[PDB]
């Protein structure tokens, strides 16, 4: 038996949406993933133990020989010494500052877990911030509401097998977030040409014109979506939807209105 | 009979895992059964003060993070309000294709919580490996369809990677589960273990399609954009080929469904029967789902295929009509400000203040909903006592085959197995509906391709929208002032079935169906688990 390189996963502020996203992999499938190629050794949504049972599997893998490396999904909410997000009768933060001091390397699934999220977003009641901001260390950054499975399982054989993938200035793999949605955009010839729907009941709308009068944000985001795809089948342009820049970082305030450009 | 310790103390579980979001459960208990209960909900976002000031368009976007879990229903719900409060009535094509994307959701939900978040409760995945695959490729041909999947060959490929996998030391999601050395609350053969632990791999892949299929029309998921106020974005997903690729993958998944969920699902109905007398409520409501007229809140409770109601008091023989007036939610055991008590959801106040963990006067971020006074279980086994109640054929004739194969009675259903049942029941259910409901949105789509409205903001205005979200009855409620979001509350299933207590002191659901539950072994109390889980627990939801 090879010895397969354990991983923690962390839940703080989140909808889950990250976990469902990762679980859409297919090359390969999670359970290829978990049986062959991670040791997958503390996850919440789908771990057999609970409560104590769960969090001594936590302290094992945490305290493990070989170490581990660490997924965060979801904001730290920080008000009120941490007590407003807890696990197992612990604020959020002390457990993720203590996952984080030995992990080999921290990836944060999700734009909460890399810049804030959705807790985060004005007036903020939770003081909730990303993982790098809170606990003063470098992150892989895997955003989006949530990220193509593509892009977070890339990042984790990447930097098993071969190192830290080349960040950009937000702390994103440019192999997935290099280019920008617009760049990719099948719309692209009717944002050239000023071809835009003034409203989704249009006729224009139903020649596929390009979203941007409707707040379409692909020229300010930089994710793979048209070139990838989601679930092998769409993505939200080609769906009929503007962009909302959900990986950028703090999008729900610099994206919103999102039905508008102003 | 049922296992018992004589175990007098406290239990306390958390996290509770197999769930969204975080969840402690405090019990008390006395000779082995539990005599009291506290469902603790652990972590607050806020949703409702951030959206406060916003954009009413922007509604969706935000409350779809409510949860990942049951994506979408939030933004199909604030859609819903919105439209409302906009006054618009979206184009028939929007009404068929924001359903058809949650019959989607439904297949996808149901499929990943009954194997990936609840099974473990019920099956000893280590057990599987004491199996003998010929013995258990015999017993699959005795309680399922005939499929390649439940060979010999096939099953035993299943036990040679667990295997290789238990003997690597590394156990992954499984260490230290509660089955492992065996456990008197499990009682599967393991030939029935090593049965489901090859679906439980098998459903890891399955999902994806279920996912693909919604992604069709949804755009993609987690988290659908095609959802705009008048209805939808998408008119790719009225068209031929997209359509035809969305009927072969929902075919699979029903396939799937029917051959590998549901008679899983009865096989450890059958060997759990006792679980027939654990974990029952009283209540129940549903504002019902698949409406064929959704041009208005009411003429959605009044027209959803599967029916919107209030049974009160296990009363099967008086389906009230929901008093959309009457729901209300109060804070006094909830870690909110004084003075927020018994508010209408137009009139709801979000002011969080934390006490300390375990305070028994305010120990969750949840609030408590009621309905007159009176907790309601809400989600599949609401909306299967009040379809069956009310004689819904698809609803009538299967729970009629539930409990002809179980020999029960149908009050055997008011409890955690009934709780269990019901969501397969009704995935079973949307799955005979798909093609129907596929072919309306095909022909009506080549017809004619409208599918968004015109509308108008108003300067002030309220709205209420209403869903059936897997987990059960879902309102948005918006006011709008100065054309912007001057209130937004969202009361959502697990709100209603896991909050805490209301100001009369009264347990919500999951307390009370907490009330009696044995422990076989305090030191892994699997029992409170497996009715927490039946009620299929969403935290982010339930406190947004
Ligand atoms: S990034 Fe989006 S999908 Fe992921 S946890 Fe945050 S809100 Fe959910
Ligand atoms: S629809 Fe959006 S991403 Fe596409 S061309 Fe227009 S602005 Fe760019
Ligand atoms: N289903 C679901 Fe999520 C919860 N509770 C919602 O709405
Ligand atoms: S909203 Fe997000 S998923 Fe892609 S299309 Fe825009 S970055
Ligand atoms: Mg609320
Ligand atoms: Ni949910």
């Amino acid at each position: 038996a090879k010895h397969r390189p354990s991983v923690v996963w962390l839940h703080n502020a989140e909808c889950t949406g990250c976990t469902e996203a990762a679980i859409r992999t297919i090359k390969p499938y999670i359970d290829a993933l978990i049986l062959d190629t991670i040791s997958l050794d503390y996850q919440e949504t789908i771990m057999a133990a609970a409560g104590e049972a769960a969090e001594a599997a936590l302290h094992q893998a945490l305290e493990g020989k070989d170490g581990y490396y660490l997924v965060v999904e979801g904001g730290l909410p920080t008000i009120d010494g941490g007590q407003w997000g807890m696990v197992a009768g612990h604020p959020m933060i002390e457990t993720t500052k203590k996952a984080a001091a030995k992990a080999k390397g921290i990836i944060c699934i999700g734009t909460c877990s890399a810049y804030g999220g959705v807790q985060k977003a004005k007036p903020n009641p939770s003081q909730a911030k990303g993982v790098s901001e809170a606990l003063g260390v470098k992150t892989i950054n895997i955003p989006g509401c949530p990220p193509n499975p593509i892009n977070f399982v890339g990042a984790v054989v990447h930097v098993l097998t071969k190192g830290i993938p080349d960040l950009d200035e937000n702390g994103r793999p440019k192999l997935f977030y290099g280019e920008l949605v617009h760049d990719n955009c099948p719309r692209l010839p009717h944002f050239e040409a000023s071809e835009f729907a003034p409203s989704f009941d249009s006729e224009e709308a139903k020649k596929g014109f390009c979203l941007y009068e409707l707040g379409c944000k692909g020229p300010v985001t930089y994710n793979n979506c048209p070139k990838v795809l989601f679930n092998q089948v769409n993505w939200p342009v080609q769906a009929g939807h503007p962009c909302l820049g959900c990986s950028e970082p703090d999008f729900w305030d610099t994206m919103t209105p999102f039905y508008e450009q102003g | 009979p049922t296992p018992q310790s004589t175990f007098t103390g406290p239990i306390v579980v958390d996290p509770i895992t197999r769930i969204e979001g975080h969840l402690r459960i405090m019990v008390e208990v006395e000779n082995g059964k539990v005599k009291d209960a506290w469902s603790s909900s652990q972590l607050f976002r806020g949703l409702e003060i951030i959206l406060k000031g916003r954009d009413p368009r922007d509604a969706q976007h935000f409350t779809q993070r409510a949860c990942g879990v049951c994506t979408y229903v939030h933004a199909l719900a604030s859609s819903r309000c919105v439209d409302d409060a906009v006054k618009v009535s979206i184009p028939a094509n929007a009404r068929m294709m924001r359903n058809l994307v949650m019959a989607s959701q439904y297949l996808h939900d149901h499929l990943v919580h009954f194997y990936h978040l609840h099974a473990l409760d019920w099956v000893d995945v280590t057990a599987a490996l004491k199996a003998d695959p010929n013995k258990a490729a015999k017993l699959a041909a005795s309680i399922a369809p005939a499929r390649p999947g439940n060979s010999a060959k096939a099953l035993k490929a299943v036990q040679d990677k667990l295997k290789a996998f238990v003997e690597s030391g590394q156990l992954g999601i499984f260490t230290n589960a509660y089955f492992l050395g065996g456990h008197k609350a499990y009682y599967l053969p393991p030939e029935v273990d090593l049965i489901a632990t090859a679906h439980y791999l098998e459903a890891l892949h399955m999902q994806v399609k279920a996912a693909s299929a919604m992604a069709i029309l949804g755009g993609k998921n987690p988290h659908t954009q095609f959802t705009v106020v008048g209805g939808c974005s998408n008119y790719q997903g009225l068209t031929k080929d997209p359509l035809a690729n969305y009927l072969a993958l929902s075919k699979e998944v029903c396939q799937f469904v029917n051959e590998c969920y549901i008679p899983d699902l009865l096989a450890v109905a059958g060997f759990y029967k006792d679980w027939g007398g654990i974990g029952g409520t009283s209540n129940y409501l549903a504002f019902g789902e698949f409406a064929t007229d959704d041009s208005s809140p009411e003429k959605h409770l009044a027209t959803s295929q599967f029916p919107s109601g209030v049974i009160t008091g296990r009363d099967l023989g008086k389906v009230d009509n929901v008093d959309l007036g009457a729901i209300y939610e109060d804070v006094k055991y909830s870690w909110y400000a004084p003075g927020g008590d018994g508010k209408h959801p137009y009139d709801g106040v979000t002011d969080p203040k934390y006490t300390k963990l375990d305070d028994k006067d305010h120990y969750s971020w949840m609030k408590a909903p009621r309905y007159k006074g009176k907790a309601m279980e809400v989600g599949p086994l609401a909306r299967t006592f009040i379809a069956y109640a009310k004689g819904q054929p698809d609803f009538k004739k299967v729970v009629d085959m539930v409990l002809g194969k179980l020999s029960v009675p149908a009050t055997a259903l008011h409890s955690t197995l009934g709780r269990t049942a019901a969501r397969g029941i009704e995935t079973a259910i949307v799955c005979a509906n798909m093609e129907k409901w596929i072919k309306e949105m095909a022909d009506s789509g080549a017809k004619d391709n409208t599918l968004c409205a015109k509308w108008e903001m108003p300067e002030e205005s309220k709205g209420v929208g209403l869903a059936d979200a897997p987990r059960g009855a879902l309102s948005h409620w918006i006011r709008i002032k100065g054309k912007k979001i001057d209130n937004f509350q969202l009361v959502v299933p697990s709100t209603w079935n896991l909050g805490p207590r209301g100001a009369q002191g009264d347990k919500s659901p999951v307390e009370e169906a907490l009330i009696g539950t044995p422990i076989a072994d305090p030191k892994r109390p699997v029992e409170i688990l497996r009715t927490v889980h039946a009620f299929d627990p969403c935290i982010a939801c339930g406190v947004h």
